[PDB]
C-alpha cells in the first residue's frame, strides 16, 4: 500500500469533516434568519382561503348530505348566486428570490474551490472501492502521479463526497427537512379552474349505508375504566 | 451416527414443541413473541460477552444473570395477557434461543459422526431441565412483578439470590462424576422448581 | 412531582383548551415562582396562559406581574397588546381595549386577534345579534 | 380510514432517523473491517434487510395500522442509506487502513 | 425505559476500543510486513457485537410509531374541551364574581 | 539529499497555514454558536410578533 503521512489525516481529512459539518449548519441558520414573510393584504388570503374551503369540500362533501352540497355548488359557481364570477381583480423581487436559490448551491461550489486552492497537492484518503481510470483527472486534482490508482482520491472529491452524505446527517440532528442540503400568483385561472373542477364533481353522501354497516358489529366498548 | 444426532435432537427440541403445543400457542401466536424473546436474549448473551470483556467467575456469572433477568424483565413488560401465558411467552423464547445456542451446535459439528461422547445426550437432558430452569426464572420474573405485600419482597430477594445457581453448583462439582453433576445439577434445580410452584401457590391470592 | 411534571401538565392543558383556571393557574404560578430558570424560554407563554387563568380566576395580582414582564421583554408587539387588551376586558373596561383593538388593526390589518377580541368585547356586552353580523362580516 | 399526516409523518421520521443511523454505522464497521470493492457495498445491503427485520421486530404485530403495507420497510431510503454507508466506508477505512 | 439510551453510548465505546485495536493491529502489519493481511477473530468478534447490541439499543430509541387513523387519539377528546375556543374568551362570568376581585 | 520526482505528492506542505486552519475552525465555532442563537432569537421573536 502507501505510507501515507499521519499528519494528512490530522490536518486535512478531519478539518474537512468538520468544516462540510458546520458549513451545513451554518447554511441552514442562515437561510433561516434571512427568511422573511411578505406581507399579505386581506384579499389575497381571503380567496386563498376561499379556494381552499371550496377544494376541501369537494374532497369530502361525502360526509354531508345531498341538499347541502349541492347548495354549496350553487353558491361557489352559479351565475345567479354570483359566486367565483364577481370575485377577481432589475426588480428588486427577482433579484432576491433569485440570490436566495443561488445561496444553495453556490457557497458549496464556492468552498470546493478554495479547499482545492488551499489543499492542493495532496492524497487524502484511498476510495475501497475500483474506481474506473476514467475518472482519474477530477479525483486526483492537484496530483501528478500518472500510474496511480483511480481509487486514491484528492481533497476536493474528498471534500464532495464528505459533503454528498452529510445530508441525512443534517435532517438526523438538526431537524427533518433541513434546509442544509445540495437539490396563488394568479386567482382569476384559479377561479376558473376551480370552477370547473367543481363542476365537474359530483356527489355522493357517504351516509347513505353507515346506519347498516353499523348494524353488522357491536360497538367497541372494553377499556371504559 | 446421524442417527445419535436424531436422538439426541428428539430428546430436546420435542419437549420444547410440545410446551408450545400444550401451553396454548393460538392464545396470542407467539411465533413473534417467541422471536422477540429470543432477539432479546441474543441482545442479553451480547451484553453478557461485553461485560466480561470489561470485566473471578462469580462476577462474570452474576452480570450475566443480571442481563438475563434484565431482558425478561424487559420482554415481560412487552407483552400483555395471561400470566401463565406470558409466563410462556418469556420461558419459551429464552429457552428455544438457549437450545439454538451453543447447545444445538456442537450437537451439529459433533454427533453425526463416528464418534461416539455421552456429552451429547448428556446435554440433551440438561437442556430439558433448562425447559424447566426457564420455567423458574420466569416465575421469578412474574412475582417481581404482579404487585408488591405478606413478605414478598424477601421471598423475592431469595429467589433472585438463588439464581446463578448453575455456576454455583458448577464451581462445587469441580471443587469436588459428569453424570454424579448433572444429577447433582437436575435436583437442585427441580428443588428451584418447587419452590417456585411452592411460591405460585402462595401467590395465587 | 418535579417541574418537568408539572411543565407538561400545563403544556397538555395548553394543548387541549381546557378551562381549569385555578389548576392551570396554581401550576404556573408554581413553575415562575419556583422553577422560572430550570428552564428557559418556554415558560413565557406560560406568562400568558397564568395571566389568563387569573382573569379567568379573578386573581389579577399576578396579571399585572406577567403583563410588565412580557411588556418589557416583548415591546411593541401585536400578542402582547391583544394580551393587554384581555387585561382591560378582565375589569369590563371596553372602550380602552376596542381602541388597543383598532390601533392594532390599523396597524397590521391581517390580524385576527383584534377582531376575535373585539366581538368577545361585544358579546360580552350581550349585543349577541351584533355579535352574530361581527362574526360573518369578519369569516367573509 | 381516516390517515392522520401527522402521524404517518412522524413514522416516517423515525424510518428514516433509523435508517440513516444504522447506515452510518454500517458505513463505520464496514471501514473497521476493511472491506473493499463489491464485498464491501454487499455488507451495507446485508445490515440493511436486518434493519427491516428490526423495523419489523419493533413494529412487530398489529404493525398494519402503522403503515399501509410493509414496503417502506424494505425500501424505505435506501439511496439515502447508501450514500453515508459508503461515506462512513471510505471514512473509516482511511483513518483506521491507510494510516 | 431511559437506560436504553445509556447503551447505545457503550456499544459506541466498544466500537471505539475496537478502533483502537484495529488501528494496533494495522501498526502491527505497519511493523511486521508479513503476508497475514487478515484481522484477529476476536476483535472482529467485538466490533460485530458492538455493532449489534448498538444497533439493537437504536431500535428501542428510534422510538414509538403512531398510528396512521387520525380518529385515534380523538376519541377521548370530550366536548367540554373543544367548544371552549381560547380565542373568543368572556370575562363576565360568575368566576370574577364568586371568586376574590 | 531526497529527490521528488513527483513533487512530494504525499507529505503535507511546508508552508501549511496551521495558524488560518485553526483561526477560520474556532472563529467559525463560535460562528455557528452565535448564529443558532440568533436563528432561536428570530424564531422566538416571529412566534411572538
Amino acid at each position: 500500500e502507501l505510507l501515507l503521512d499521519s499528519n494528512i489525516r490530522l490536518w486535512v481529512v478531519l478539518p474537512i469533516v468538520i468544516i462540510t459539518f458546520f458549513v451545513g449548519m451554518i447554511r441552514h441558520y442562515v437561510s433561516i434568519l434571512l427568511q422573511s414573510d411578505k406581507k399579505l393584504t386581506q384579499e389575497q388570503v381571503s380567496d386563498s382561503q376561499v379556494l381552499i374551503r371550496s377544494r376541501v369540500l369537494r374532497e369530502n362533501g361525502k360526509y354531508i348530505p345531498k341538499q347541502s352540497f349541492l347548495t354549496r355548488k350553487y353558491y361557489f359557481n352559479n351565475p345567479e348566486d354570483g359566486f367565483f364570477k364577481k370575485t377577481k381583480r432589475d426588480p428588486t423581487m427577482l433579484t432576491d428570490m433569485m440570490k436566495g436559490n443561488v445561496t444553495n448551491v453556490l457557497p458549496m461550489i464556492l468552498i470546493g474551490g478554495w479547499i482545492n486552492m488551499t489543499f492542493s497537492g495532496f492524497v487524502t484518503t484511498k476510495v475501497p472501492f475500483p474506481l474506473t481510470l476514467r475518472f482519474k483527472p477530477m479525483l486526483q486534482q492537484g496530483i501528478e502521479l500518472l500510474t496511480l490508482d483511480a481509487s486514491w482520491v484528492s481533497s476536493a472529491s474528498w471534500y464532495f463526497l464528505n459533503v454528498f452524505g452529510l445530508r441525512s446527517i443534517y435532517s438526523l440532528i438538526l431537524g427533518q427537512d433541513n434546509a442544509a442540503d445540495q437539490s396563488p400568483a394568479d386567482t382569476n385561472k384559479a377561479f376558473k379552474t376551480e370552477w370547473e373542477a367543481l363542476e365537474l364533481t359530483d356527489h355522493q353522501w357517504a351516509l347513505d349505508d353507515v346506519e347498516e354497516e353499523l348494524m353488522a358489529k357491536d360497538l367497541h366498548f372494553e377499556g371504559m375504566f | 451416527t446421524l442417527f445419535h444426532f436424531g436422538n439426541c435432537f428428539a430428546l430436546a427440541y420435542f419437549p420444547y414443541f410440545i410446551t408450545y403445543k400444550c401451553s396454548g400457542l393460538s392464545e396470542y401466536n407467539a411465533f413473534w413473541k417467541c422471536v422477540q424473546a429470543g432477539v432479546t436474549y441474543l441482545f442479553v448473551q451480547l451484553c453478557k460477552m461485553l461485560f466480561l470483556a470489561t470485566f473471578i467467575g462469580e462476577f462474570m456469572k452474576a452480570s450475566v444473570d443480571v442481563a438475563d433477568l434484565i431482558g425478561l424483565n424487559l420482554v415481560m413488560s412487552r407483552n400483555a395477557g395471561k400470566g401463565e401465558y406470558k409466563i410462556m411467552v418469556a420461558a419459551l423464547g429464552w429457552a428455544t434461543a438457549e437450545l439454538i445456542m451453543s447447545r444445538c451446535i456442537p450437537l451439529w459439528v459433533g454427533a453425526r459422526g463416528i464418534e461416539f461422547d455421552w456429552k451429547y445426550i448428556q446435554m440433551s437432558i440438561d437442556s430439558n431441565i433448562s425447559l424447566v430452569h426457564y420455567i423458574v426464572a420466569s416465575a421469578q420474573v412474574w412475582m417481581i412483578t404482579r404487585y408488591d405485600h405478606t413478605f414478598r419482597p424477601a421471598v423475592l430477594l431469595l429467589m433472585f439470590l438463588s439464581v446463578y445457581k448453575a455456576f454455583v453448583m458448577e464451581t462445587f462439582v469441580h471443587l469436588c462424576g459428569s453424570w454424579a453433576a448433572l444429577l447433582a445439577r437436575a435436583v437442585v434445580t427441580g428443588l428451584l422448581a418447587l419452590s417456585t410452584l411452592a411460591l405460585y401457590v402462595a401467590v395465587v391470592n | 412531582v418535579t417541574w418537568e411534571e408539572m411543565r407538561d401538565k400545563m403544556r397538555k392543558w395548553r394543548e387541549e383548551n381546557s378551562r381549569n383556571s385555578e389548576q392551570i393557574v396554581e401550576v404556573g404560578e408554581e413553575l415562575i415562582n419556583e422553577y422560572a430558570s430550570k428552564l428557559g424560554d418556554d415558560i413565557w407563554i406560560i406568562y400568558e396562559q397564568v395571566m389568563i387563568a387569573a382573569l379567568d380566576y379573578g386573581r389579577d395580582d399576578l396579571a399585572l406581574f406577567c403583563l410588565q414582564e412580557l411588556r418589557r421583554q416583548f415591546p411593541g408587539s401585536h400578542r402582547v397588546k391583544r394580551l393587554t387588551g384581555m387585561r382591560f376586558e378582565a375589569m369590563e373596561r371596553y372602550d380602552d381595549a376596542i381602541q388597543l383593538y383598532d390601533r392594532i388593526l390599523q396597524e397590521d390589518p391581517t390580524n385576527t386577534a383584534a377582531r376575535k377580541r373585539k366581538i368577545a368585547i361585544r358579546k360580552a356586552q350581550g349585543k349577541n345579534v351584533e355579535a352574530i353580523r361581527e362574526l360573518n362580516e369578519y369569516l367573509e | 380510514p381516516f390517515i392522520s399526516e401527522a402521524a404517518v409523518r412522524g413514522n416516517a421520521a423515525v424510518l428514516d432517523y433509523c435508517r440513516t443511523s444504522v447506515s452510518a454505522l454500517s458505513g463505520a464497521t464496514a471501514g473497521i473491517l476493511g472491506l473493499t470493492g463489491l464485498y464491501g457495498f454487499i455488507f451495507y445491503l446485508l445490515a440493511s434487510v436486518l434493519l427491516s427485520l428490526l423495523l419489523i421486530l419493533k413494529a412487530g404485530r398489529r404493525w398494519n395500522k402503522y403503515f399501509k403495507s410493509r414496503r417502506p420497510l424494505f425500501t424505505g431510503g435506501l439511496i439515502g442509506g447508501l450514500f453515508t454507508y459508503v461515506l462512513f466506508w471510505t471514512f473509516l477505512y482511511g483513518m483506521v487502513h491507510v494510516y | 425505559p431511559s437506560l436504553w439510551k445509556g447503551l447505545v453510548g457503550i456499544g459506541l465505546f466498544a466500537l471505539a476500543h475496537a478502533a483502537f485495536s484495529a488501528a494496533q493491529h494495522r501498526s502491527y502489519m505497519r511493523l511486521t510486513e508479513k503476508e497475514d493481511e487478515s484481522l484477529p477473530i476476536d476483535i472482529v468478534l467485538q466490533t460485530l457485537l458492538a455493532f449489534a447490541v448498538t444497533c439493537y439499543g437504536i431500535v428501542h430509541i428510534a422510538g414509538e410509531f403512531k398510528d396512521m387513523d387520525a380518529t385515534s387519539e380523538l376519541k377521548n377528546k370530550t366536548f367540554d374541551t373543544l367548544r371552549n375556543h381560547p380565542s373568543f374568551y368572556v370575562f363576565n362570568h360568575r368566576g370574577r364574581v364568586l371568586f376574590r376581585p | 539529499t531526497r529527490v521528488y520526482p513527483s513533487k512530494q505528492f504525499d507529505v503535507l506542505k511546508d508552508d501549511y497555514d496551521y495558524v488560518l486552519i485553526s483561526s477560520v475552525l474556532f472563529g467559525l465555532v463560535f460562528a455557528t454558536m452565535i448564529t443558532k442563537r440568533l436563528a432561536q432569537v428570530k424564531l422566538l421573536n416571529r412566534a411572538w410578533r
